[PDB]
């Protein structure tokens, strides 16, 4: 059987986001308004074809791209957005509804100086339409060709040829 | 009378009886359908853009397409 | 973004075993150095023993198991 | 018992061999069983003998076993290939213990010895819904996964069902022992051609039932047991003596008759193959079980026993059940022979 | 204390069978079904895992034992046959295990091969609704046929139970 | 034999049970998705002997990830020559965490 | 295969050969015929999770929901014997003879 | 079993002798196995040392019939020199038939046993060399 | 720590068995005219050690058979204490009153095993009819649990104390939830409801009726949870678990036992169509009030 | 792990205190067997019923509904069945 090819070492060495997950939780939605606009690229190349390996550039453009975020909310407003994710960081599972007035804090803030409308329930959803420069693939599912119809009925009926054509019960 | 001798065989008819008759009519049942299906478990899938078709809003901001609004607005 | 990370990780992990593989057989007979065993060049999602092998213990029991009788 | 209940447990005996019929599914395929044996039960012991007790037990722990075995060649399926269209299995072992579930469940000769037990210790009602329901239903089975079978299975068991169900009855004066090894004499024939062609086994099928039927309305004329009752039923009416020998006949299958469309076209085209020394040694076998029909109509309906008086007493009476389907049954068991060419109104 | 903990409660789960299989009396039986329902539920909660071993630990082991238990007491109430036939299924058991540990592979009539596996098993995938939760949540939207007729069986079994049981 | 009232009257209240690739409950494939599907495609309307005669690469694929039985036999190889290769002394073993 | 399927069938095996021979009582009978139970209910039940086959997990519990009423109409018969005798012994069964 | 009768049908008959009374005698210990096995479980021996006694009974009946079947197989068709007729195997199943009746100890038993036997025998290796297929076809 | 925990959960719930024996035989005689125990030891505490120490002194089947009941029963006493939300949990099962219906059919076993092995006829019968009502009304226990985790969605009883801070859950359903605190009575196996070592039996039974207290004090109402301050909580549901063991108590010291065939005919005819018409109501309603929960 | 060395804790601790509680001194009714067998009937139809409120979030609610009120109807019939049928008399 044939033999799999991958890209090497050093096609996968792209700087990561190496903060932790109560944070990336914590600023989920305007993460999800002010970037994402070229991640449903990666996710359009994902679907369309299942095989990473082939769709890896994209994903390196969404991790510049949040890198490219994080970068602007730590150089900026706010600082007591970290108190705010150290607040729901110690909630157990994480509801929005505990630390809740920090989290207006943190929109107060974002909306003067910077703007950043927080987006309404349901516009995280509600399909969406991209469009890129490659095509859409032929045959994902790698395969051959499929093999050959039936030899089909194709005509009128006769009657009966003499009959039975038992031993006797002739016509 | 039909009470006396067996009550809570009368109760238990007529809370069956309206736990049957009762989920026909009702202003709420359509609600109860678009809350149940517009709560997104997977992923709402990204696609290539239309065959120019005047529908499938590009950003999810704009106000082209389907919205659930009335959680708000009761 | 962590469908993103989880895709370098695993492909890093296929690279790696892939590696050892072409290094921990270096001398036996018969034996090509890479069969997929499948026809099709498609993506496998392979079966956490090709994700996790030579691990001895830890991070295999803490990555399998963990959640299980975790929690 | 109610008639209500009984309309109800034989309403549900048809719902799960229409299920059975009916499905595309195997886990339908195994409720459809087991809800058939489990309506099947109270239909025997409609008294409380003890016979029926013990025979209802030899059933139970025979086909519930049978259907677990079933069930486990269904998992060893989806260990394997797994998706639950009822087709071609993808092992040998499934194969093979589904045949010999089946083999369990309608009476084979490995597996065959509750069959006689279990049909004398029951009123014959329950006898008749048995053998013509219990032995209808697996057949569907069969014909669905007929192209996945190892054909030494079906050969091997119809061989030995044929001939431990001619070799016993030669000893059998109980009339249900005779009528159960009639039964598994004819399992025989309705599964040695299955892969071959399968409209003749299911013609067999329907001859069968239609025999039995009519065999079971004659021995409910009056409640028979031994061969004596019947030189009884001799003295009190002259009409179901020749019945009984017209019938007796046709289970014995000869040419102007016919009981002999099952092994005629059966030969015909199992011999279109070139497998002939199976057919020969199959009609020989044939013309063994012949005999114990032949030596109940020389007690009966050939010659005449001594008999008793108090029959003088039932002279005056009518035998006045209702016969379920006896005539339309009876002209249509015996006289078809000229109807050969309705083989193909099958498929 | 070590990996192959899947393997080692499938042993003693092999180990419960033969317990009971060698034909007690029928209390010790009823003793090691128990302890082979558990180790099973115990088997079917370690490969994730989350509901149906539970599920049915009420009625298997919550429901049938029970019953099994109770009809025995109310029925009726050391040899060297019942002791041999115990100690031959612990030996074949023996054997079995040192076949696959050292060794490659073990045929019975299959190829089996022979290490403790985790493999295979779930790469860590998103599911976030506990797939065989959901799955038993389904036989009440698609599951029109399969309720009816299994329903309709068991009220054919309470009349069939009451019937064989001297209706009326 | 068999009827087809499933067919006749329409709704197939039983063919939603029987293989993937329909609507499981929450819209989630199984491991072995894609090889039933091709295997399907392969043998649609294909009368079930030249099935196996050309479907046999695919079904033996779809077997292959149901049962990986052969990735698991060379994963076992793998593992048994580590074993006698770190008993016999190449590589006190650093192929984990320190490449 | 796998290590697991081959211990789970050697453990169906066992219970079906107790399930066949069997010596004095009938109820051992009937509960070795709730373990083969237990064995095809793990061994489906497994199957299916390692295949994440998530649309037709209807198949372990109803098929012991189903064998649990089978194993209730095998109770009352075994009790109908046990009543109309002293014991439940394969002994009492030796009439309606062959 | 497949094996040990496609063991016996393999060697030329012909002269490659007393392979052919061993092949013989595995058929003969696989019959015995199988008549003891049901005999055991269709008797309760009452008790297993006499159980032990019948199946050491059927088997060396079984068995012997095969030696002897196989001797007289190899001798008569080194004798006649003729490897294709099937009145050395009629001559066989006789001689087959008669020592069983021997072993048995009677006559009656011994003659018929001696006509079945060399008629079926003859039958075996007639569609044997003319050719008729085992068991099936399966085909049509 | 892992085993400090392990030993806080199941160490001092034997010290809460002692102290109910004391605070019951205390309660009840000051309902029905007594003081006492107050004489060995101050207010009697040393009396209930006392007590365990010297059954443990005295010098008293199938020793198989004679010591796996009482060991499963007292080692159901101990486990069955895993998921309650004491706020934080032992272990947080994603499904835990499933694992209470099974435990509870474990005690069932251990009652049937001792008295199999108690090996005489007329204990075998009453230990038969015990089985029969133990068992009698893990129906309704089942059913009504069913429909009060309806209302609030997943098995999780995480979920469920998240759920009651808004109302107690007594009030959405009053009727449902006293028919389950009469199963808990049946299930306790006390009035009006109903040879060794008596020690460990009688100490599973008194696990068992407390482990049945918290649970209904977990299940139908509560407190509100302090963020980072579970210390109030513990103090309010503790209290109310209390004062239900005291309601306990008073339904003991005022009622006859029932007649056997009384209690099976009460328990069929007039809890089982009154469960069922109530659970097919809860099922029914909730997707009439625009109001399914969300299982997470 | 965590509740694996509970449950032993659980067994040991148990077993402790039964060695020191041992170590220191050195005909029937047919009315009991239809509570048995109706359990077991209404206990399986439990089983059927539990894992409801898992699936109470479904886009067809009236089938859901439907076969729901099947489910209870017909386990309060087979209860009124036995009813009529004095099935549980003393
Ligand atoms: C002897 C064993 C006795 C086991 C008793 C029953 C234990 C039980 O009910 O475990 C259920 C729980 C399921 O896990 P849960 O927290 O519900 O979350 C789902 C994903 N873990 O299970 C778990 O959390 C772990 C499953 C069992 C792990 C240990 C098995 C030991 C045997």
């Amino acid at each position: 059987p044939g033999i799999v090819e991958l890209p090497s070492l050093e096609d996968l060495k792209v700087q990561e986001v190496k903060v932790s997950s109560s944070v990336l939780k914590a600023a989920a939605h305007h993460y999800g308004a002010q970037c994402d606009k070229p991640n449903k690229e990666f996710m359009l190349c994902r679907w369309e074809e299942k095989d990473p390996r082939r769709c890896l550039e994209e994903g390196k453009l969404v991790n510049q791209c949040a890198l490219e975020f994080f970068r602007q909310i730590k150089r900026h407003c706010a600082e007591p957005f970290t108190e705010y994710w150290t607040c729901i960081d110690y909630s157990g599972l994480q509801l929005f509804r505990r630390c809740r007035k920090e989290q207006a804090q943190f929109d107060k803030c974002v909306l003067d100086k910077l703007g950043w409308v927080r987006p309404d329930l349901g516009e995280l959803s509600k399909v969406t339409k991209v469009k890129t420069d490659r095509p859409l693939p032929e045959n994902p599912y790698h395969s051959r060709a499929r093999p050959e119809p039936n030899p089909e009925v194709e005509g009128d009926l006769k009657p009966a040829r003499h009959g039975s054509r038992l031993f006797f019960w002739t016509m | 009378n039909v009470w006396a001798k067996e009550p809570v065989l009368v109760a238990s008819f007529a809370i069956a009886g309206l736990a049957v008759i009762l989920p026909t009519l009702s202003p709420y049942t359509k609600y109860s359908l678009m809350i149940n299906r517009a709560t997104p478990y997977n992923y709402p899938v990204p696609l290539r853009d239309d065959g120019n078709m005047p529908d499938v809003p590009s950003h999810p901001q704009d106000p082209q397409g389907p919205s659930l609004e009335w959680l708000k607005r009761l | 973004l962590l469908q993103a990370e989880k895709d370098r990780r695993v492909l890093q992990m296929l690279r790696e075993n892939l590696e050892e593989e072409a290094t921990i057989m270096k001398d036996v007979p018969g034996w090509k150095v890479g069969e997929s065993v499948f026809h099709t060049t498609r993506w496998v999602t392979p079966m956490m023993g090709e994700l996790y092998g030579l691990r001895t213990g830890e991070e295999i029991l803490s990555s399998t198991y963990g959640f299980i009788w975790y929690t | 018992m109610n008639p209500i209940i009984l309309i109800i447990i034989l309403m549900t005996v048809m719902l799960g061999t229409i299920i059975v019929m009916i499905s595309t599914h195997w886990l339908l395929i195994w409720i459809g069983f087991e809800m058939n044996m489990l309506a099947i039960i109270p239909i025997m012991m409609k008294k409380h003998n003890p016979r029926a007790t013990e025979a209802s037990t030899k059933y139970f722990l025979t086909q519930s076993t049978a259907s677990m075995l079933l069930m486990m060649a269904i998992i060893i399926n989806l260990m394997f290939s797994g998706q639950w269209t009822v087709m071609k299995l993808f092992n040998p072992m499934a194969s093979m213990l589904m045949t010999m579930a089946l083999a369990m469940k309608l009476g084979m000769a490995p597996f065959h010895f509750w069959v006689p037990e279990v049909t004398q210790g029951i009123p014959l009602s329950s006898g008749l819904i048995l053998l013509t329901w219990q032995k209808l239903a697996p057949m569907s089975v069969l014909y669905q996964i007929l192209p996945s079978i190892n054909l030494d299975l079906i050969l091997t068991l119809s061989i030995l069902s044929i001939t431990i169900g001619g070799w016993g009855g030669l000893n059998q004066t109980q009339l249900r022992k005779i009528m159960a090894y009639s039964s598994i004499a004819h399992m025989g024939w309705m599964t040695a051609v299955l892969l071959y062609n399968p409209t003749m086994t299911l013609l067999n099928l329907i001859i069968y039932i239609i025999m039995t039927s009519t065999m079971f309305t004659l021995f409910m004329a009056n409640s028979t047991t031994t061969t004596l009752s019947l030189s009884h039923t001799w003295n009190k009416a002259p009409i179901m003596t020749i019945l009984v020998l017209i019938t007796l006949l046709s289970m014995g299958g000869l040419p102007p008759l016919s009981g002999f469309m099952p092994k005629w076209m059966i030969i015909q085209e199992m011999t279109k193959n070139d497998s002939i020394i199976l057919p020969t040694l199959m009609a020989i076998t044939a013309l063994l079980n012949l005999y114990f029909y032949m030596r109940l109509t020389y007690s009966t309906a050939l010659t005449m026993f001594p008999s008793t008086n108090n029959m003088k007493m039932k002279w005056q009476f009518p035998t006045t059940k209702r016969m379920t389907l006896l005539p339309t049954m009876t002209v249509l068991s015996t006289m078809l022979l000229p109807l050969t060419p309705i083989l193909s109104i099958l498929e | 204390m070590m990996t192959y903990i899947v393997f080692i409660l499938s042993i003693i789960f092999v180990m419960g069978f033969v317990g009971f299989s060698s034909k007690p009396s029928p209390i010790y039986g009823g003793l090691g079904l128990i302890v082979s329902g558990g180790v099973g539920c115990g088997i079917v909660l370690n490969f994730g895992g989350s509901f149906l071993g539970l599920m049915v630990f009420l009625i298997y082991l919550g429901g049938m034992m029970v019953v099994f238990g109770y009809t025995t007491a109310m029925a009726t109430e050391s040899n060297k046959v019942v002791l041999g036939t115990f100690i031959t299924g612990l030996l074949m058991e023996f054997l079995m295990v040192y076949y696959v540990l050292k060794d490659k592979e073990v045929e019975i009539v299959f190829k089996f091969n022979g290490m403790g596996d985790w493999v295979i098993y779930d790469t860590g995938d998103s599911g976030f609704f506990s797939e065989e939760a959901m799955g038993i949540a389904a036989l009440y939207s698609y599951g029109t046929w399969l309720v009816i007729v299994t329903g309709w069986s068991l009220l054919i079994g309470v009349v069939v139970i009451m019937e064989i049981t001297r209706g009326n | 034999p068999f009827f087809d009232v499933q067919k006749k009257l329409g709704v197939d209240l039983d063919h939603w049970m029987t293989i993937q690739s329909a609507e499981q409950p929450h819209r989630i494939p199984a491991r072995c998705h894609a090889f039933e599907k091709e295997w399907i495609e392969c043998a649609h309307g294909i009368g079930s002997i030249r099935a196996e005669k050309e479907c046999k690469i695919e079904f033996e694929d779809f077997r292959e990830c149901l049962l990986r039985q052969k990735t698991m036999k060379r994963l076992n190889a793998i593992k048994r020559q580590r074993d006698k290769l770190i008993k016999e002394g190449k590589y006190t073993p650093p192929p984990h965490h320190s490449g | 295969m796998s290590l697991v399927y081959m211990n789970i069938m050697m453990a169906f095996t066992v219970s079906l050969t107790g399930l066949l021979m069997y010596r004095s009582h009938l109820m051992s009978s009937l509960l070795c015929l709730e373990g083969m139970m237990l064995s095809l209910f793990i061994l489906a039940t497994l199957m299916i999770l390692n295949s994440h086959f998530t649309l037709a997990s209807m198949m372990p519990i109803i098929l012991l929901v189903f064998a649990a009423c089978e194993a209730a109409l095998g109770l009352s018969l075994l009790v109908m014997v046990s009543n109309t005798y002293g014991t439940d012994y394969v002994q009492n069964l030796n009439l309606l003879q062959c | 079993a497949k094996t040990l009768l496609h063991q016996y049908w393999d060697i030329p008959e012909g002269t490659e002798c007393h392979r052919k009374t061993y092949a013989a005698t595995s058929i003969g210990g696989a019959s015995g196995l199988v008549v003891s096995a049901y005999s055991v479980a269709l008797k309760t021996p009452t008790s297993f040392l006499e159980g032990v006694a019948r199946t050491g009974r059927y088997t060396f009946t079984a068995a012997a019939i095969g030696a002897i079947f196989g001797l007289t197989s190899c001798i008569s068709a080194q004798v006649r020199e003729k490897p294709d007729d099937p009145l050395n195997y009629l001559i066989g199943g006789c001689a087959g038939g008669l020592t069983l009746g021997a072993r048995t100890r009677s006559y009656g038993i011994g003659a018929a046993a001696c006509a079945y036997m060399g008629l079926t025998a003859a039958l075996v290796k007639m569609g044997q060399l003319e050719g008729w297929k085992v068991f099936a076809e399966p085909k049509v | 720590m892992f085993m400090i925990n392990v030993l806080t959960l199941i160490i001092p719930i034997l010290l809460a068995v002692a102290f109910l024996t004391l605070v019951e035989r205390k309660v009840l005689g000051y309902m029905q005219f007594r003081k006492g125990p107050n004489v060995v030891g101050p207010y009697g505490l040393l009396q209930p050690i006392a007590d365990a120490i010297k059954l443990f002194i005295k010098e008293p089947s199938s020793i198989s058979m004679f010591i796996l009941a009482p060991i499963l029963a007292l080692t159901l006493a101990l486990t069955m204490w895993i998921p309650l939300p004491m706020p934080y949990p032992l272990i947080n099962m994603n499904l835990g009153v499933l694992f209470m219906l099974a435990m509870s059919s474990l005690a069932v076993y251990s009652i049937l095993w001792s008295g199999w092995a108690s090996n005489s006829k007329y204990a075998l019968i009453g230990a038969l009819r015990a089985v029969a009502q133990t068992i009698s009304y893990e129906v309704t226990l089942a059913i009504i649990l069913l429909s009060v985790l309806l209302m609030n969605g997943s098995f999780t009883l995480s979920t469920l104390i998240i759920t009651q801070e808004q109302v107690w859950l007594i009030f959405p359903a009053w009727p449902l939830a006293m028919m389950w605190f009469i199963s808990t009575l049946a299930e306790t196996n006390r009035a009006p409801f109903d040879a060794g070592p008596f020690a460990l039996f009688f100490m599973a039974e008194y696990a068992n009726i407390i482990m049945m207290n918290i649970f209904t004090t977990t299940l139908f109402l509560g407190a509100f949870h302090n963020p980072y301050m579970p210390e109030l909580y513990t103090i309010n549901f503790t209290i109310k678990s209390l004062l239900l063991s005291i309601t306990f108590l008073w339904i003991r010291a005022s009622y006859p036992r029932f007649r056997y065939d009384q209690l099976m005919h009460l328990l069929w005819k007039n809890f089982l169509p009154l469960t069922l018409a109530l659970c097919m109501w809860h099922v029914s309603l909730p997707i009439l009030l625009s109001s399914i929960p969300p299982q997470t | 792990m965590n509740l694996m060395i509970t449950l032993l804790t659980n067994f040991t601790l148990a077993t402790l205190l039964v060695t020191i509680a041992f170590w220191l001194p050195q005909p029937f009714s047919m009315k009991f067997f239809l509570v048995a067998i109706t359990f077991l009937l209404f206990d399986l139809e439990i089983a059927l019923l539990l894992p409801l409120p898992w699936a109470s979030q479904t886009t067809n609610l009236n089938t859901m509904l439907t076969m729901a009120l099947l489910l209870i109807f017909l386990l309060a019939v087979s209860l009124a069945y036995e009813w009529t049928q004095k099935g549980l008399e003393w």
